[PDB]
Parts: C-alpha cells; sequence; structure tokens
C-alpha cells in the first residue's frame, strides 16, 4: 500500500541527477513529475513548508527543488499563432508571414 | 497560457475618434446636406430654424 | 524483486508494475503475512469475505 | 464582464477530472499501461 501523490517522497528508484538551467526551454523530471518548460527566478514569497504552488489560475507554477531547495517557477516556452500574407498566386509568389 | 489569445481590433480608438470628430465637424458645419451629396455650408442659427 | 522466479499473484490497483522503476512513493507500508495458497482470492479492494 | 467570465471558465473547467484517475495526461501516461491508459485519455480528450 502506497500513496501515490506528488513531493514530498523519501523513497524512489535508481536514476540520474542533472544540474540547473535557467531561461532554456528544457524537458525536465523532477521527482517523478513529467514536463516540459522553462525554470525562472521566482520573486514570489514561498512560505518554507510549500512544496509545489498552484498560485493563480490553478496551474502548476512552482515545483520545490529536491537538492537546492529553491523555488522553481514553471511555465512553458513560447509558442503562438503564424499567419500568411499572400498578394494572390496570379500576381506573384512572394510571401510574408506574421 | 492555455492557448487561449486575443486579437487586436482593425480599428484603434483613435481612428474611431477620427470619425466621430468628422461626423461632428460636418453636421455641426452643414447640416444635413454633407450626408446626400456635396457639402453646403449654412449659418447654424438658420439650420435651427 | 523481480530476481525471485516463484511470483503467484502480482496484480496492482491504480499502478503498472512496469512503470515502478519511474515511480517515487510519498510513503509505502511493508504490510505482510503469510496466508494459506487460495487465499489470495479474498485480498482484493470492494470485495467481501 | 460575459467575454471574461466565458474565457475564465473555459480555463477553469480544465481541472476536472471526467471519470478519469486524474485530470493530469502525464501522470496518466507515467503510471498506466498504455492499453489501460488508453481509455482514460479517450475519457479528457471527449470532455475537453
Ligand atoms: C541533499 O538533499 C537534501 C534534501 O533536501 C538537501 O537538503 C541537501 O542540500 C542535498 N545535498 C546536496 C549536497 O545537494
Ligand atoms: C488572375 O490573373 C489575372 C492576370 O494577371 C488577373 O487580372 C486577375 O485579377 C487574377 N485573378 C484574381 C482573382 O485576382
Amino acid at each position: 500500500s502506497f500513496e501515490l501523490l506528488h513531493a514530498p517522497a523519501t523513497v524512489c528508484g535508481p536514476k540520474k541527477s542533472t544540474n540547473l538551467v535557467k531561461n532554456k526551454c528544457v524537458n525536465f523530471n523532477f521527482n517523478g513529475l513529467k514536463g516540459t518548460g522553462v525554470l525562472t527566478e521566482s520573486n514570489k514569497k514561498f512560505l518554507p513548508f510549500q512544496q509545489f504552488g498552484r498560485d493563480i489560475a490553478d496551474t502548476t507554477d512552482a515545483v520545490r527543488d529536491p537538492q537546492t531547495l529553491e523555488i522553481l517557477d514553471i511555465t512553458p516556452c513560447s509558442f503562438g499563432g503564424v499567419s500568411v500574407i499572400t498578394p494572390g498566386t496570379n500576381t506573384s509568389n512572394q510571401v510574408a508571414v506574421l | 497560457f492555455k492557448g487561449l489569445t486575443v486579437l487586436p481590433p482593425l480599428l484603434t480608438d483613435e481612428m474611431i475618434a477620427q470619425y466621430t470628430s468628422a461626423l461632428l465637424a460636418g453636421t455641426i458645419t452643414s447640416g444635413w446636406t454633407f450626408g446626400a451629396g456635396a457639402a453646403l455650408q449654412i449659418p447654424f442659427a438658420m439650420q435651427m430654424a | 524483486l523481480y530476481n525471485l522466479a516463484p511470483f503467484f499473484t502480482f496484480k496492482c490497483y491504480g499502478v503498472s508494475p512496469t512503470k515502478l522503476n519511474d515511480l517515487c512513493f510519498t510513503n509505502v507500508y511493508a504490510d505482510s503475512f503469510v496466508i494459506r495458497g487460495d487465499e489470495v482470492r479474498q485480498i482484493a479492494p470492494g470485495q467481501t469475505g | 464582464n460575459h467575454n471574461a467570465q466565458a474565457l475564465n471558465t473555459l480555463v477553469k473547467q480544465l481541472s476536472s477530472k471526467f471519470g478519469a484517475i486524474s485530470s493530469v495526461l502525464n501522470d496518466i501516461f507515467s503510471r498506466l499501461d498504455p492499453p489501460e491508459a488508453e481509455v482514460q485519455i479517450d475519457r479528457l480528450i471527449t470532455g475537453r
């Protein structure tokens, strides 16, 4: 019998440890928490007992480092829509992109 | 985000204000004439008469 | 634990046996007791006996 | 206010499980076999 929720966790299998990357869109795996995002400096006044924070809009904004105990904000790296401006096939093949 | 974005309108507020100023100037200076062809001037007192 | 060959029941509820290597458990109870051969039927959730 | 509330509830409704074990796709894929995670993913996709 075991509880399957996230950290704190004292029992884990064998794995490797990698260093900290800041403002790089990086695939990560924190203590079994799979995902993709970029980690940045946090100015939030996280209390010492706060493990991981769904602060605003019910989003897993932050997770606390199992070794350096730093507040690591998790945000997905930049994405967006792409639009294509064309003058018409009969006129020209030149294309501008927004 | 979660994939939900907002697009800006084509006409800025300044352009709409310019349109409104044009309408006010036309109606003050020419009455209802500017809305049916060439704009013809007329004093405001005679227009209100 | 997989080095032990004679496994009879290894069913898991809510978790996959092959996915245990990539998981972390906040608390685990090694609740153990020896039973008769056929009694593995009644060790199941929501099941009476 | 109507536009803001509609967008806010669209954001907020993601937290529901729709009958699955969890509302997070990563956990379902991480701790279940693909044959058993397929139904959970289908339920979440249909709800969303
Ligand atoms: C080892 O992990 C503990 C757990 O929080 C942490 O406090 C400690 O600083 C870590 N040690 C090193 C050398 O990273
Ligand atoms: C197709 O090409 C002709 C020749 O240049 C042009 O006059 C016409 O406008 C084009 N069709 C459209 C829909 O613009």
